């Protein structure tokens, strides 16, 4: 492998480009995040992994809005992130000018994979990122998932970071067709403390949904400990 | 080892070891025969059949570079498709600026350039398929030129490219390609084919034709199926 | 290993090839240029001085850049002539721009950023040439500046380049009374300094180039030392040890 | 064998470049800054400059823009190419909109600058972390670090360049509103977090202090000394 | 004739693993296994 | 092509079952002199279409090495498939409002008509890029002269006959040569059949 | 001279190999031999006695291609799993 | 030592480039001899005709090409890359009649494509051309003239001379000869030249496995000898 | 440090670029040269042996001249000299056609020795393996100039290049004297040649050129002979 | 060996080892079969889901009304082909108002393909691309493989464990051609029933369906619309 992982441009004997399993691996060292898909709307739960008490909250991103409707959650490097988050923004604004409407979730995770596809298509490396794109459009609440290699697909309740095998396991278990808004947002943050090595409280966890009539609605201090209080 | 990793690297003794590894690697392919009639060039491939699932005519090695100049590439046969492509590129460029068919002396020239200006460069590697082109004109009699992937070009009487190369040589001199005419050559062409074949190490081939001269009002066309069985019933009354 | 190209950094974050760069400048002939209250000089050391070699420019170390700039020079000879040359067109853009000198600063700045991006971009090797800056301006008047390969440059009132660098600079330290030096001082102090930092004893006139800036009525002179008032110079500092001396 | 190409990804996912690069920040001069309620504090520790060359032109501590001010630390020629670049974005953001550059915005410029020189070979990263602070909020205070990968964070008080997690673990320890009440005590805050990492006497600091709807005050050696010899005093009457 | 390859384990080998090398200790009965083998990216049995 | 330096005449067609036929001048005149008087102006491009144009016979002939090499190339593939006579037309709409967007346009009045499928198609490309499909059409002047009487003939009876057709157009160019200046008494005759693509000609009147 | 065997060798050393043995006669010992480019005759001997041992693994009365591939891929240790970019 | 010899611009340690002498011996590849004999008025050239396969053309092997009716080439080595160097050359020809009038010397002709190939073996793009360019014709006030020019970029004037495998006997065979002046005359050149062939390479000379070019001032016309005139040649000095 | 002598755009642990002191080696391997200046003119040099009687001693003149007054000898690789000709007689023609005046022999050798040093800053590019040694005579005093394909420009009095240098060197600074003529230098300069020559001296074999104030011209060989007979 | 670096090295015995690997890229994929009838194109993917409770993978990509795809291979290289079918199949139509033959789309990806595999700058195109379509000449189901060959076939299976489904579609080629639209599908459907291991079964979540024919535009049958054919299918024995 030591010789056929050095390039995208390269083919390992399997067939497998040695680069693009690095670029999840290396989604693998970023911060849980989990979104769930409910027919009430979509919720987005993440781990804020505060290094120092000085640092800004704010400052690090990971929910941001990418569009009034669409949210999106971001795993891995932060170049990369910010990149593809500034494209996916730029994507959603250029289909509404050309088409005076609201681009659709799966419209906005494709555009996002388009750039997350020149990984060395003679117009770099692999995007180091996972988007977990969350919102509502005229086809209801949905959760998308994007892997550096540019593989999209529609998920009901993704998990994705460094707990993204517990927490999907869990998920799996805790997951049904029929859940509210309210007990996908327990369910959530009940597995983000199962999987988080620090005691839950306001200060780690950001939350965001995006359910249909309302926007991306990112909960505020004050409404965090409201839902932290009972789980 | 060391000096054969690169097109652009000479070889200590002289000899760029990239262009002899296309030549392998053309050697490696089915055979392709081109004879010449004394009113015509007939080409005929053994194209092998790698599974039961194609549809007897698929992957076809036999290319009308243009009207009146057929190709029978053997090989890579994506590099031979390629090539097929410039080629006819090269005809018709030559006919938009010069108006009349690029003489088949020409065209092979060219493409035979084309084909050793990718053995120069470190960055694109030598065509892994050599190629037989063949044409027909009252004006300028019958052609039949091979161009391997050194770029070499002369014309020929009649040449194998392919596995058994030497096999199909030693039977074709027995030909006297200098006076027959292109009916009766198809036959000796197919049974010729026939004869140079394992059939115990390639499972089935599908035999394919072709030809341009006289015969055929100097165009290149695929023989008509109606006597393309006929070289097919003297093949097969040829033992082998 | 982490030298086989610039843009490479080491584990411990060194351009290892700029590293190299500067301390190949070690090579180049001995510079020094020490800043006086009315002037400043430059001090360099032909290190060829074959009696076979015709001497027909007589500034193979110390160029004139501007009207009012000079830079002595220290490294690779095609890099230095490079870098004269985009020295010269620098400065002259500047003036055809703005209608006014350079300010010393400005040109240090540029070459400096010229180097840095040669540095940092993949494919260049770094400009292992260093080369002592002086000047006059409207708003600082004198200055002496020293750039090095990686494009880090700074003001100095005496530093010398090259050859046995250290010593010339660690005995310029000693020995330098700051804002109380003349040129007429400085030029001694110069040819102290370079009495010991080359191996050659009697400091020979044809071995020694001597450059010096002044400001006389508004029109900043460069004068290059003719061969007789080195030798006097020379005469004068051997007339000078052998006082010294007389205390022995 | 995976730290030899930037855009080559080891098999853990690590951008082992950019890792080497942030080790040119760690090996300059201490930078620590502090923002208060209506001062930005750029703290800074001199080198004891050599006695025979002139300080003017080691200048670390560079302003922006007329109300942005930058303190790095790594290799000074990258530091220098980055200020220029920065100062160019804030004069055309200026031009093609006439609000003043926000430093948020600079930051994310200086930020797309580091990224866009460190995505691909032939182009080696940009080996310092500047620290830009500045009150472009018309009427609120703001500090980002942009390390040498090119991610930037808001910080209270961060940080940089050698003892950066010394001064870090006594900012945590000392940052409190109590603290950065008023501007001079912002200023004894951050002389004390520097006086840790630089043990010396006076000139060995250079602080920047920016007031709202104010000009850079680069404060002179004589301030510091006032400002050492107040939090003299008061250790001595801790003691 | 046949060549086994021992991997380093998976989340799910690193739980049993921690369990199994934690039968004997006296620890507290809320410890989240889970976390402690997600905070071993890429550790054998000998380092659990 | 800004200023036109020899041109052409009417292009004259006329749809009936079973096909269609198009005929057409060969006279060359620079400015008003018959410069030229042995020209084809009516070539086929393959053996279910065929096409005649006005205008700069230089232009035009640019088209035919155009179409050759263009119709040529379809054959060297030996699919099968082969341009439908739509198929040239809408390659020639797009191939001249192409050229007429850079204020370089072929100042050649194209008509193109085969039959294709059992099916008859006459469309016409201005030198300009209109192009449309009509029974019968005459290019230039015919659309004059010639174009009114065949709304006339296919307005009572929209079906003709190939002798019907063949006088027609003989009625169409005739009353051409009486009220023009720059016919000419000798022209060509393209029928297209199921039997293929014939050129024949010239032809005189009295 | 014994060379590393060819196409026609491998699958020729697998229909040997694979006489014992309740084979399902669906195998395309030609596509297994093209799927073992640089296998010796040892390990294709160890391809199809892997490829059995995989077949008694499901409880499979009788061999089948899938499990020859299978066992091609154990035979040099290699591990195949659903990659989540190569769909 | 060896390790410098797998690029074309890296310098030996003696101050050698090695692959250039490497295409200089990949000129033997082809396994030819060609030799080139300046008259007082004319000038010679034969070159061996191989044709192992009684299939291939005779007419469309020959190493003969004109590159102009008054200048002419005998390529040997490499079969592709010559012929890319003659068509290299005519358009070389062609450019200088087009850009200057008078037709190019042979001279001028090919130093153009020793110039080519040295700029080819500078800057490291493209393997040099490994095929040896025999150039002859006559040159007005300059009399017959033969000019080898090598892919290396060394060209010469030439009173006799030969490229390919047997060069250093069939050189020295020339030396022998040319010394004893004597009256250079068509005859006698081209009885030299077939001779010098014949004894290096130790063959019988039958008309089919030759192939001559000879230009002269009375018909300064590149002209290729046909088989009867070159068997009427062989008989005369046979006799 | 043998991992670092390969690629000219690095730079060794010591700071030599490797590459550039090979190109001199290979070019100190090359044919001898030698140019003297006189006070009234300049005389350079060169040892022009072909390998056989077989090769036209006339068709290739390793002295070309550049101008009217400026010449060019060398000592290596002639297929580089032939490009590095070119570009100094376009370097001088673009410099007459801007200026209108001779190009100053100073100004050409600069000019030149910038092109070469254009071909060792960039990988893929070897550096011109010929070192040139430029006449010349601008505002009445004669030049003599050798550029090196590390770009370095001197102002020799008198220097061989080439094989056996440090033999010509030698023998320089010792039959040379400040204060000579144009035939004296034209005749140290042949015996310089001949204490680095192999085999007889024949007209042919050695190529000279005077570049006095008359302009630079290649001795036919007729002066050569007159010369060495003289000599001899 | 150190032949397996860069597609412009050729190897001693005369490969490109890049190219075989590419070619082996098909196989990570999941088994695709597609199949021709007189008058119908049907091709049966299956569709692999990364996790239990997330969207099944789509497999069978639309390219125009005339020309459909099966994708078995890199996700990368599968959209870039599928978006260059697309601009080609709509340049067709702008300028020729035709449909663009399959064959000639076809010959244009293999042609795209080439490239990548002849001169250094990137990977070959590592997706297995089994064309169907209906044009004047009737079905076309065509294979691209990442070699730049494509074989024109009556009904090919890629794709992990397609052996099976190449197998089942050798011994029933017969039956293909004088089949309908209802026979061809469950003919395929069995095919890529027959790929699957014995505990999995051919569910409606998991199997896409695409049908070109004489006067059907290429539909994609997901979810539910692949219960009317999934619906009496004989269960595997």
């Amino acid at each position: 492998r030591s010789e056929y992982d050095r390039g995208v441009n390269t083919f390992s004997p399997e067939g497998r480009l040695f680069q693009v399993e690095y670029a999840i691996e290396a989604i693998k060292l970023g911060s849980t995040a989990i979104g769930i898909q409910t027919s009430e709307g979509v919720c987005l739960a993440v781990e804020k992994r505060i290094t120092s008490p000085l640092m800004e909250p704010s400052s690090i991103e990971k929910i941001v809005e990418i569009d009034a409707h669409i949210g999106c959650a971001m795993s891995g490097l932060i170049k990369d992130a910010k990149t593809l988050i500034d494209k996916a923004r730029v994507e959603t604004q250029n289909h509404w000018f050309t088409y005076n409407e609201t681009m659709t979730v799966e419209s906005v995770t494709q555009a996002v994979s388009n750039l997350a596809l020149q990984f060395g298509e003679e117009d770099s490396r692999p995007f180091g990122v996972a988007l977990l794109f969350g919102g509502v459009d005229e086809k209801g609440p949905q959760l998308f998932h994007m892997d550096p290699s540019g593989t999209f697909v529609q998920c009901d309740a993704r998990a994705i970071g460094s707990a993204s095998e517990g927490a999907q396991s869990s998920l799996q278990e805790v997951y049904h067709k029929s859940m509210t808004l309210k007990e996908a947002i327990k369910s959530s943050l009940i597995i983000l403390k199962q999987v988080m090595e620090e005691k839950l409280n306001a200060t780690n966890i950001e939350l965001a949904t995006v359910q249909p009539g309302q926007n991306f609605h990112m909960f505020t201090k004050e409404e965090l400990e409201e839902v932290i209080k009972d789980i | 080892t060391g000096y054969d990793l690169s097109a652009s690297t000479f070889s200590p003794d002289g000899r760029v070891f990239q262009v002899e590894y296309a030549m392998k690697a053309v050697e490696n392919s089915s055979t392709a025969i081109g004879i010449r009639c004394k009113d015509g060039v007939v080409f005929g491939v053994e194209k092998l059949v790698l599974s039961k699932l194609y549809e007897e005519g698929s992957n076809k090695r036999l290319f009308n570079v243009d009207r009146h100049v057929g190709m029978a590439v053997a090989g890579l046969l994506a590099d031979a498709r390629s090539l097929a492509d410039i080629a006819r590129e090269e005809a018709s460029n030559f006919r938009s600026n010069f108006g009349y068919n690029i003489p088949l002396k020409h065209l092979a020239d060219r493409v035979a350039m084309y084909v050793h200006a990718y053995t120069l460069y470190s960055a694109v590697r030598p065509f892994g398929c050599s190629f037989m082109l063949g044409s027909y004109s009252v004006n300028d009699g019958a052609q039949l030129y091979m161009i391997d992937p050194s770029g070499v070009s002369y014309g020929y009487w009649g040449c194998a490219i392919g596995k058994a190369r030497q096999a199909a040589k030693t039977e074709i001199e027995k030909l006297q390609m200098k006076e027959m005419t292109c009916r009766d050559i198809v036959k000796e062409v197919a049974k010729i084919i026939y004869i140079v074949h394992d059939e115990v190490k390639d499972k089935a081939f599908e035999l394919e034709l072709s030809w341009v001269g006289e015969l055929t009002n100097g165009r290149h066309e695929i023989v008509p199926k109606d006597i393309r069985e006929e070289a097919e019933k003297y093949a097969k009354e040829s033992l082998k | 290993r982490y030298d086989s190209r610039t843009t490479i950094f080491s584990p411990e974050g060194r351009l290892y090839q700029v590293e190299y760069a500067m301390e190949a400048i070690g090579h180049a002939g001995t510079c020094l240029g020490i800043l006086a209250n009315d002037g400043v000089l430059l001090a360099a050391e032909r290190r060829n001085i074959h009696k076979l070699l015709d001497e027909v420019f007589f500034s193979e170390k110390i160029y004139k850049l501007n009207e009012d700039m000079a830079c002595s020079v220290a490294g690779i000879t095609s890099d230095a002539n490079v870098l004269t040359n985009e020295l010269r067109l620098i400065a002259q853009r500047y003036l055809l721009q703005y209608q006014e000198p350079i300010p010393c600063e400005q040109l240090v700045t540029a070459l400096c950023d010229i180097k840095q991006a040669y540095t940092q971009f993949g494919g260049k090797r770094p400009f292992g040439v260093s080369l002592l800056y002086i000047g006059w301006d409207k708003h600082y008047g004198f200055q002496l500046y020293q750039s090095d390969p990686s494009g880090n440059y700074g003001g100095w009132k005496a530093t010398c380049i090259g050859n046995n660098s250290a010593a010339a600079v660690s005995m310029l330290k000693q020995d330098y009374k700051e804002g109380e030096m003349t040129l007429k001082s400085a030029l001694a102090l110069a040819i102290k300094v370079l009495n010991k930092t080359m191996d050659v004893s009697k400091l020979s006139a044809e071995k020694v180039e001597i450059a010096t800036l002044t400001r006389e009525n508004g029109k900043t002179v460069i004068r290059v030392l003719k061969q007789k008032e080195v030798e006097q110079l020379i005469k004068k500092h051997e007339e000078e040890e052998a006082k010294a001396e007389r205390e022995k | 064998s995976y730290d030899r190409a930037i855009t080559v990804f080891s098999p853990d996912g690590h951008l082992f470049q950019v890792e080497y690069a942030q080790e040119a920040v760690k090996k300059g001069s201490t930078a620590v800054g502090v923002r208060g309620r209506d001062i930005v504090v750029l703290g800074v520790e001199k080198k004891s400059v050599a006695k025979l060359q002139d300080e003017r032109t080691v200048r670390k501590i560079c302003a922006l823009d007329d109300n942005v001010c930058m303190a790095f630390a790594g290799l000074t020629a990258d530091a220098r190419i980055v200020i220029n670049r920065a100062r160019v974005e804030c004069q055309s953001h200026r031009l093609t909109v006439e609000d003043p550059v926000t430093v948020e915005y600079i930051t994310r410029y200086i930020a797309s600058l580091k990224q866009r020189y460190t995505q691909s070979n032939g182009r080696r990263p940009f080996g310092i972390s500047a620290l830009i602070v500045g009150f472009d909020f018309d009427g609120t205070p703001r500090l980002y670090q942009t390390d040498p990968s090119g991610t930037y964070h808001a910080w209270k008080a961060n940080a940089i360049g050698r003892g950066a997690k010394s001064v870090r673990e006594f900012l945590e320890k000392n940052y409190t509103d109590e603290a950065i009440e008023t501007d001079d005590l912002t200023i004894k805050l951050v002389i004390k977090a520097l006086l840790e990492v630089v043990q010396s006497g006076g000139k060995n600091i250079e602080l920047a202090v920016m007031r709202r709807d104010q000009s850079l005050k680069i404060l002179n050696p004589e301030e510091i000394e006032k400002y050492v010899v107040e939090i003299e005093k008061e250790k001595e009457e801790n003691e | 004739d046949r060549k086994i390859e021992f991997s380093l384990p998976d989340l799910e080998g690193r739980t049993h693993i921690f369990k199994i090398h934690a039968r004997s200790m006296s620890v507290e009965r809320d410890i989240r296994f889970e976390l402690l083998a997600r905070l071993c990216p890429n550790s054998t049995g000998a380092e659990i | 092509t800004q200023n036109p330096m020899v041109t052409g005449t009417s292009v004259l067609g006329v749809k009936f079952e079973g096909g269609v036929v198009i005929a057409a001048d060969m006279l060359g005149s620079y400015g008003s002199l018959a410069r030229f008087r042995n020209i084809s102006r009516i070539m086929r491009v393959n053996n279910s279409t065929m096409l005649g144009a006005s205008g700069d016979y230089a232009d035009f002939q640019y088209l035919k090495q155009v179409l050759g090499q263009m119709v040529i190339d379809e054959e060297l593939l030996g699919d099968g498939h082969s341009y439908s006579p739509r198929a040239i037309h809408s390659w020639l709409t797009r191939a001249m409002y192409s050229r007429r967007s850079k204020m370089n346009p072929l100042w050649n009045t194209m008509v193109i008509g085969g039959y294709a499928d059992g099916e008859s198609f006459l469309g016409y490309v201005d030198m300009l890029g209109v192009a449309y499909e009509a029974p019968s059409l005459a290019t230039g002047y015919g659309a004059y002269l010639a174009q009114p009487l065949l709304r006339e003939v296919l307005e009572k009876q929209p079906v003709l006959s190939q002798t019907e057709a063949r006088d027609l157009v003989e009625r169409c160019m005739r009353v051409l040569y009486y009220r023009d200046a720059r016919s000419y008494n000798r022209f060509q005759i393209a029928t297209v059949t199921e039997k293929g693509v014939e050129i024949e000609g010239p032809l005189s009147t009295e | 001279e014994f060379p590393m065997p060819n196409e026609e060798a491998r699958a020729r050393i697998m229909q040997i190999h694979s006489r014992k043995m309740n084979v399902s006669p669906d195998v395309n010992y030609e596509e297994l031999a093209r799927c073992t480019d640089d296998f010796n005759g040892a390990q294709c001997k160890a391809v199809c006695v892997e490829a059995g041992m995989i077949a008694l693994r499901r409880g499979a009365t009788e061999l089948t291609h899938e499990d020859y591939m299978e066992g091609i891929l154990e035979v040099q240790a290699k591990k195949k799993a659903n990659l989540q970019y190569y769909a | 030592s060896a390790g410098f010899d797998r690029h074309i611009t890296i310098f030996s340690p003696e101050g050698r480039l090695y692959q250039v002498e490497y295409a200089f011996k990949a000129i033997n590849q082809g396994g030819l001899t060609s030799v080139a004999v300046r008259g007082k008025d004319c000038a010679v050239i034969v070159t061996q005709k191989k044709v192992p396969d009684k299939l291939l053309d005779s007419s469309t092997v020959t190493h003969l090409f004109k590159i102009t009716e008054n200048i002419g080439c005998v390529m040997t080595g490499m079969t592709a890359d010559s012929r890319s160097q003659v068509q290299r050359a005519r358009y070389e020809a062609a450019n200088w009649k087009y850009k200057y009038g008078y037709e190019i010397p042979v001279d001028m002709l090919c130093k153009r494509i020793a110039d080519i190939s040295q700029v080819y073996t500078q800057n490291a793009e493209m393997r040099p051309l490994g095929c040896c360019m025999i150039l002859i014709g006559i040159d007005e006030e300059q009399g017959p003239q033969v000019y080898k020019c090598d892919p290396a970029g060394y060209y010469c004037g030439f009173k006799a001379t030969a490229a390919g495998v047997k060069q250093t006997e069939s050189t020295s065979f020339l030396e022998k000869k040319v010394k004893k002046k004597f009256d250079w005359t068509f005859e006698q050149t081209v009885e030299t030249a077939i001779t010098c062939l014949s004894t290096v390479l130790s063959i019988d000379f039958k008309p089919s496995e030759i192939e001559v070019g000879v230009v002269t001032v009375e018909n300064p016309k590149f002209r290729i000898l046909t088989e009867a005139e070159i068997d009427a040649h062989l008989v005369a000095l046979a006799e | 440090e043998r991992g670092y002598s390969f690629s000219l755009t690095t730079f060794s642990p010591s700071g030599k670029l490797v590459q550039i002191e090979y190109a001199l080696a290979a070019v100190a391997g090359g044919a001898p040269s030698v140019g003297i200046k006189a006070a009234n003119g300049v005389v350079l040099a060169t040892e022009k042996k072909q390998k056989s009687i077989l090769y036209d001693e006339r068709s290739v003149h390793k002295v070309e001249p550049i101008t009217k007054h400026i010449g060019l000898v060398y000592s290596g690789m002639g297929p580089d000299y032939r490009v590095l000709v070119h570009r100094a007689r376009k370097l001088a023609q673009q410099y007459y056609l801007v200026y209108q005046e001779p190009i100053p022999t100073a100004q050409l050798v600069q000019r030149v020795a910038s092109v070469m040093q254009e071909y060792t800053q960039s990988g893929g590019v070897r550096p011109f393996g010929v070192s040139l040694l430029i006449c010349g005579w601008n505002e009445g005093r004669p030049y003599l100039f050798q550029s090196d394909p590390s770009g370095a420009y001197f102002a020799w009095k008198a220097t061989a290049m080439g094989k056996n240098y440090v033999n010509g060197k030698t023998f320089l600074e010792k039959r040379y004297n400040e204060d000579l003529e144009l035939e004296d230098a034209i005749h140290t300069a042949i015996l310089t040649l001949k204490e680095s020559f192999e085999g007889q001296m024949t007209e042919d074999n050695i190529e000279v050129g005077i570049c006095n104030e008359a302009g630079f011209r290649r001795l036919t060989p007729t002066e050569v002979k007159d010369y060495l007979a003289a000599i001899a | 060996n150190q032949y397996d670096n860069d597609v412009t090295v050729w190897s001693p015995q005369g490969r490109i080892h890049q190219i075989e690997y590419a070619m082996e890229a098909v196989k990570q994929g999941s088994a695709t079969v597609g199949l021709k009838s007189k008058t119908h194109a049907v091709l049966v993917a299956l569709k692999r889901a990364q996790s239990e409770l997330a969207a099944h993978q789509k497999k069978i990509l639309h390219v125009d009304n005339h020309i459909g795809i099966s994708i078995a291979g890199l996700t990368a290289d599968a959209r870039l082909l599928c978006n260059f079918m697309r601009q080609e199949c709509l340049d067709s139509r702008f300028v020729f108002d035709r449909p663009l033959p399959v064959s000639r789309l076809v010959s244009l990806i293999g042609s795209k393909t080439q490239i990548p595999t002849q001169r250094y700058g990137r990977r070959p195109y590592g997706v297995g691309l089994l064309i169907a379509g209906y044009d004047d000449m009737g079905p076309h189901i065509f294979q691209t493989c990442p070699s730049a060959n494509y074989f024109d076939c009556r009904a090919m299976s890629i794709g992990a464990r397609s052996q099976s489904a190449r197998t089942y579609l050798e011994r029933h080629m017969s039956e293909f051609m004088e089949c309908n639209l209802n026979e061809l599908v469950k003919h395929g459907l069995r095919a890529l029933r027959e790929t699957l291991p014995a505990e999995q079964d051919l569910t409606t979540k998991n199997v896409s369906i695409g049908i070109v024919g004489k006067d059907l535009e290429f539909t994609i049958y997901d979810d539910d619309d692949v219960s009317p054919f999934l619906e009496g299918l004989e269960e595997r024995p």
